[PDB]
């Protein structure tokens, strides 16, 4: 079971750590304005200020 | 009769008593007031009700400690100021009596807290034990109405001499000894005697009361200074209302006596420097 | 035994050769985001008791709360106002999950049960819909795939999809060897990840319910587990006072997050909406804002007087609840 | 209308706040022990799936027995949620010596514990009658070579018993350590488990007193 297991964990497509790295940049950036934590909502648009 | 020699010898020995008595104890409760502020501040919901009438005594010994410097000054010159008199006298009487009633209200804490675990474990909680020490307060200040007639308006006033034929009167000093003497004594004495005994008695359930045996000898020494601190002052002044009253009458016996209860009165304010020994330093080390 | 060292090597060779360059290398050319402000915008209370989870609602309004006093409590995070009180058969309660209807709550612990209860209830009450048992060990975590599919992982090693009509067990996820401990959800409810106590997370598919892949690197156990917005990595929190960042496409540790002067384990973690902030729960009393992707601890959230056991961030991003020791849940903004 | 549910928040708050009283009072024990410790009997002798919880009164005070029937093989510090149990109840079976240090070697992994450090330990010692037939058929020694006293004498049998088991619990400054030597009788033992978590409250009052 556990040479199973491996066999089918080694057999996938992986990636450049650099690639992934770039996918992650690309994800944070494009919903950085949209996220009220990153920048902070005024009371105006703030449900809790 | 003759009182000079008496007086002379005994305003020396009031300033030798006084005067190291005074920096001690302002040095000690300031800093007892430090400890126990920090350790409310942090609202630990175990410290904060001991704290508190921990705080109350101290503050009671810093009121006293404050008074000495008047008693000292105005006891040797003549005031022209009835007001600034009766303001120190009632300080200095109203912050002994705080000092005795909050001992007598910390031994009866301790007594209920270790003779009946579950209902002090219950209903104990610190605005019920700064109700308490309100109550100290009102009750202090409200014995202290028979202290705005000492000189009565005889203008030498003098401080704490020759009070009044009135003042050293039974209907005065009956209440002023009872309630400020045999009643703590006897509270006192009950509530430390059988805290010891439950606190021994606790070898038959653990072997590890051994652990309490601090817990011991604090609440003994507790009565140890109770004792030598207030119980030659009462008994002074108990010798001295028999002076003023005509039940002794030789000379050598009134200057005695006056002696003595003028040097008890002096001894009972070193109570301000061992209340921060007996108590405010039996604990861990109450880190500075 | 030497086929499995071979594809463990492998494994760890095609890890080493897409590890060209990591995040904190190729990051340097974004601004970090300085210094965060959250301030308590509320503070629940009501709980008796340690509040040990906690989950938002899909609206990102109502929160629900599970407390050692037995008691799952609703709450409008925006009025304070407890809108549920349910109390529980046991006191002992682990987990708390809200349904993304709305629906449904559930919750479980050292019971080996997942209760579910129904919050739509014509009598107006909250009543017991089911008690899914079949579990071993005690219930760690528990998330809701739909109004009748739940995944709970238990102390029994073991982790299950259950659909809840029926009462058994859909499909059994099984491969770890200690106390499955954390649970999150893919954002696209056909994948999962969970931290089981063996330094080590597995992913696991729900409709095949085969272990996709594993992943190590911790020291000890994993407390806490969650993914990526995107669902292509997940972060891990652990005893050892460190944060990972793992990926499922390379097979391995993007970042690790410590810090020095932090030693004590991590009790929850957390992303925000566009997964730059990775909260992280600690034992010291108070919670930590990293920048997922420069490592840096970019904000401090404290407040409690006890251990933050709970962390969640709102579907919208705009609040972050944090629930700890002393009974009181914060809301932060 | 928010002011009806602000008045709903109203009437939740006060239904919680009439459990504080409760909660506040109630006593909740930890109760250890083997399988040949006779805990089945012990329970039933109190007059009273996951863990198992018990219900009782003593002299109008709450104990809640909170008993985790094999589900403590979890040795983890997330299944060690009982932190705020009043104490720990451990049965260890006195006569069977042969399983003996096994029985303390479980004491010590409980005492020791971290998250027990506020619990202090109520320890029973089961089947004394068995005891009395051991003591004069086996000795001590031929299972524990430090005993010193006479090995057919059954208090000393007894004290050394004790001492094992105290020798255990290092921090012996922190909770005070109760030991009961009882039968299958187990007629006084809500007597003895009441006095014990007395005399911890007394130990936590002059923790709070602050006396030392
Ligand atoms: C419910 C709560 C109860 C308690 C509340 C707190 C309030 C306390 C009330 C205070 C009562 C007054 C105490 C009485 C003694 C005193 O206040 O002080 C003694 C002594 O000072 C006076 O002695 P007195 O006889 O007046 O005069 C002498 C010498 O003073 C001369 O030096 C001279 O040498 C001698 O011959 C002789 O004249």
């Amino acid at each position: 079971k556990l040479v199973e297991q491996l066999k089918m964990e080694a057999n996938i497509d992986r990636i450049k750590v650099s690639k992934a790295a770039a996918d992650l940049m690309a994800y944070c950036e494009a919903h950085a304005k949209e996220d009220p934590l990153l920048t902070p909502v005024p009371a105006s648009e703030n449900p809790f200020r | 009769c003759l009182f000079d020699g008496v007086n002379e010898l005994m305003k020396t020995l009031q300033f030798a008593v006084h005067i190291p008595t005074f920096v001690l104890g302002l040095l000690l409760n300031l800093l007892a007031i430090h400890g126990f502020s920090t350790f409310l501040k942090n609202r630990w919901p175990d410290y904060a009700a001991t704290s508190i009438y921990m705080i109350n005594l101290a503050v009671f010994d810093l009121l006293l400690v404050l008074s000495l410097p008047f008693k000292m000054v105005l006891s040797q010159v003549q005031s022209p100021f009835p007001s600034l008199c009766t303001l120190v006298e009632c300080l200095y009487f109203v912050s002994m009596y705080g000092s005795v009633f909050t001992i007598c209200f910390i031994s009866m804490d301790r007594f209920l807290a270790i003779r009946y675990p579950l209902l002090v474990s219950h209903l104990r909680s610190p605005r019920k034990i700064f109700g308490i020490c309100c109550t100290i307060w009102v009750l202090v200040w409200t014995g202290s109405i028979p202290i705005y007639s000492f000189h009565g308006k005889v203008e030498k006033y003098m401080c704490f001499h020759n009070m009044s034929d009135d003042t050293w009167s039974a209907k005065v000093f009956f209440p002023l000894e009872v309630f400020g003497f045999l009643l703590p004594m006897g509270i006192m004495g009950f509530c430390c005697s059988r805290s010891i005994h439950i606190l021994l008695g606790r070898r038959d359930h653990t072997q590890d009361w051994v652990q309490q045996k601090a817990c011991i000898y604090s609440i003994a020494a507790s009565l140890a200074v109770f004792v030598v601190s207030f119980l030659p002052v009462h008994l002074g002044f108990f010798l001295q209302f028999l002076v003023r009253n005509s039940f002794i009458v030789e000379c050598r016996a009134k200057q005695s006596i006056s002696f003595f209860l003028q040097l008890s009165m002096c001894f009972s304010n070193v109570n301000c420097c061992l209340d921060v020994f007996v108590y405010y330093f039996v604990i861990k080390e109450f880190r500075m | 035994r030497q086929e499995a060292e071979q594809l463990k090597n492998q494994i760890r060779d095609a890890r080493k050769a897409c590890a060209d360059a990591t995040l904190s290398q190729i990051t340097n050319n974004i601004d970090p985001v300085g210094r965060i402000q959250m301030r308590t915008r509320r503070t629940l209370r009501g709980h008796l008791a340690k509040i040990y989870a906690m989950h938002w609602g899909t609206d990102s309004r109502l929160l629900v709360s599970a407390s050692q006093d037995g008691k799952l409590i609703i709450w409008d995070s925006y009025t304070t106002n407890k809108v549920h009180a349910i109390p529980l058969r046991s006191s002992w309660v682990m987990t708390c999950a809200y349904a993304p209807s709305g629906n449904y709550v559930a919750c479980g612990g050292l019971d080996n049960i997942c209760s579910i209860y129904n919050l739509k209830t014509r009598e107006g009450n909250v009543r017991v819909s089911r008690e899914l048992a079949g579990h071993t060990g005690y219930l760690s975590c528990c998330r809701f795939l739909d109004d009748n599919q739940i995944v709970t992982s238990s102390g029994d090693t073991t982790c299950a999809l259950w659909d809840i009509e029926t009462g058994q067990q859909t499909t059994t996820f099984t491969g770890h060897t200690g106390d499955v401990m954390s649970l999150s959800l893919a954002p696209d409810t056909r994948l999962f990840v969970s931290g089981a106590c063996d330094a080590s997370a597995k992913l696991w598919d729900v409709r095949e319910g085969m272990c996709r892949q594993t992943f190590t690197g911790h020291e000890s156990d994993i407390n806490a587990i969650c993914f990526f917005p995107n669902g292509n990595a997940f972060a891990t929190g652990s005893d050892d006072a460190t944060c990972r960042l793992f990926d499922l496409r390379a097979d391995q540790e993007l970042m690790t997050y410590s810090h020095d002067n932090i030693i004590c384990g991590i009790t929850s973690v957390s992303f925000s909406k566009s997964g730059r902030l990775l909260l992280a729960g600690y034992d010291d009393f108070n919670c930590n804002v990293w920048d997922a992707l420069k490592a840096d601890r970019a904000g401090v959230l404290a407040g409690h007087d006890n251990r933050v056991s709970c962390l969640g961030v709102t579907d919208d991003g705009m609040a972050v609840a944090t629930g700890s020791w002393d009974s009181f849940l914060k809301i932060w903004n | 209308e928010d002011k009806a549910a602000a008045e709903r928040s109203k009437e939740i708050d006060k239904c919680l706040s009439r459990e504080k009283t409760y909660v506040k009072r109630l006593v909740k024990i930890l109760l250890l022990g083997a399988d040949n410790s006779g805990k089945s009997t012990f329970l039933k002798q109190m007059r009273i799936k996951g863990i198992h919880e018990y219900d009782f009164e003593i002299k109008n005070v709450p104990f809640k027995m909170v008993d985790v029937g094999g589900q403590r093989s979890e040795r983890k510090r997330w299944f060690e949620c009982f932190d705020s149990v009043t104490s720990i109840l451990f049965l260890v079976d006195s006569s069977d010596f042969n399983r003996l240090t096994e029985s303390l070697n479980d004491f010590e992994t409980i005492v020791n514990n971290r998250v027990f450090s506020n619990v202090s330990i109520i320890l029973f010692l089961n089947k004394t009658d068995l005891l009395e037939e051991k003591v004069q058929i086996v000795s001590i020694k031929d299972y524990f070579l430090e005993f010193e006293g006479d090995p057919h004498c059954l208090r000393d049998v007894q004290k050394f018993l004790v001492e094992c088991f105290r020798n255990k619990r290092r921090d012996q400054q922190q909770k005070p350590l109760y030991h009961h030597f009882t039968t299958a009788i187990n007629t006084e033992n809500a007597r003895l488990i009441f006095r014990d978590v007395k005399d911890t409250i007394l130990h936590d009052n002059l923790k709070q007193l602050m006396l030392q």
